[PDB]
């Protein structure tokens, strides 16, 4: 019963899980972008790049040790937002909308 | 070799509606003096208004006083419509006190020397009962633009007194601006033009003091873009 | 940003090893073992891999010999 | 003397503020003043019209 059936093993679980590091929103026009770039609110990006955004700040010396990190992010500080910049510059993110019929889905 | 303009008669048609005149105008600047001067107007000038209140008897936005009976919320909205002109101070405090039966007007503020109530018969308030009392006190500020409460929430510098009831501010007096290029006939010229700007406004700002302004910081740009660095 | 990697992959026209190859390069340039052969311009190690590898000077031979070196 | 004239207007933002903007003037002339000195022109004649109103200094 464990490896046999669908609530077992197999046929679940290697088959449609949720992952982390994902968002999801509305989608609007945003005519001025160039054809290989795309907006992000900036509260999303924060969210998501968090990790990255404590490991860059104590690279740079801003902050003395992890719990300080997440301080300085609650808080929102200038120093949060050059980082965030300083980091996004050539990351790139996936984009997916809920029915992907082909490819460029 | 050029000519230049200069401000001609200024009709008052009403308190609010204005006709501002500029003879002299070269060929081709009508348009361009026209645009520039209503973007800068509609966007810059500066003006005062309503940040916050409170009433006493009232612990919040939501709730309702006796012997009124427009909301809390309504009130504030009435405020907000409120056209005041400060002189000398940055936030003047304004108290009104009114009893008895009658509509609650802007007129029944207590007159202080430096504000002047523009429009004093603007209604603010109804009330229904001989001994209902409203009494509140109104901080009103100077700025520009257009500043929302969620905007300044991040700012709340010890807003603990659940009194204080927030209002959204629309530090802007003018209304509306628009603009007519039509032929100057100069005694001694065959096609020059002259631009006539009607604004309506609140009825705060003089309509010399919001051209000069605007003059002001248009010239401003321009004086910054006079120099070249180059280095 | 590097929005294109056409030339990237007419040097190696399989155009998977080169993410290989890529990544390899990227990852000996992060963790601080070796140097950029390029001018950065302010990029994030991954486009200054691909910018390396479309001006010729890695490729895997080349990863090969400096390593074994 | 200018042959073609151009502005873009882009966002720029001031670390808080992200609506503010940058403008991009592209300018060709046809050889007899450089752009620099075309510019200054222009901004100095703009100026002149309006300094008949301008007096807060």
């Amino acid at each position: 019963d464990m490896i046999k059936g669908k609530q077992g093993r197999f046929r679940q679980n290697l088959l449609g899980k949720r992952v982390d590091y994902s968002g999801r929103s509305v989608i609007t026009v945003g005519p001025y972008l160039r054809l290989h770039q795309c907006g992000l609110p900036k509260k999303m990006a924060l969210e998501l790049f968090k990790p990255f955004i404590y490991g860059k700040l104590e690279l740079r010396g801003l902050a003395t040790t992890i719990k300080a990190a997440k301080k300085m992010v609650e808080r929102e500080e200038a120093v949060v937002w050059d980082i965030l910049d300083e980091v996004i510059r050539e990351h790139p993110v996936l984009l997916n909308r809920a029915p992907t019929l082909h490819r460029l889905g | 070799e050029f000519l230049k303009p200069r401000l001609v008669d200024i009709e008052q048609v009403s308190s609010t509606h204005a006709k501002v005149t500029l003879e002299p105008l070269e060929r081709g600047f009508g348009h361009t003096l026209g645009n520039a001067l209503r973007r800068i107007l509609l966007s810059s000038m500066p003006g005062c208004a309503v940040t916050e209140v409170e009433i006493d008897g009232v612990l919040h936005e939501y709730s309702t006083k006796e012997g009124v009976q427009e909301d809390i919320l309504e009130i504030l909205l009435n405020l907000k419509g409120l056209a005041v002109r400060v002189q000398g101070k940055d936030e003047v405090i304004l108290t009104l006190n009114k009893s008895g039966i009658g509509p609650v007007t802007a007129a029944d503020i207590t007159h202080d020397g430096d504000v002047e109530i523009v429009k004093p018969q603007h209604v603010i308030c109804h009330l229904t009962d001989e001994n209902a009392s409203i009494s509140m006190r109104i901080k009103v500020q100077r700025g520009r633009g257009y500043v929302p409460a969620s905007t300044r929430i991040h700012s709340e510098e010890d807003e603990r007194p659940i009194g204080r009831l927030l209002v959204d501010a629309c530090y802007s007096p003018v209304e509306r601006i628009a603009y007519n290029v039509e032929a100057a006939r100069v005694e001694q010229r065959t096609d020059l033009d002259k631009l006539v700007i009607e604004m309506e406004t609140n009825g705060t700002i003089d309509p010399e003091e919001a051209i000069r302004r605007a003059a002001t910081i248009l010239a401003e740009q321009l004086e910054a873009f006079v120099d070249l660095r180059d280095v | 940003a590097r929005v294109t990697v056409q030339d990237a992959v007419e040097k190696i026209g399989n155009r998977f090893d080169l993410v290989l190859v890529a990544a390899r390069r990227a990852r000996q340039m992060q963790v601080g073992g070796k140097d950029p052969l390029v001018p950065e311009e302010n990029d994030k190690t991954t486009v200054i891999a691909l910018r390396e590898i479309e001006e010729g000077l890695i490729n895997n031979q080349i990863l090969d010999v400096r390593e074994r070196q």
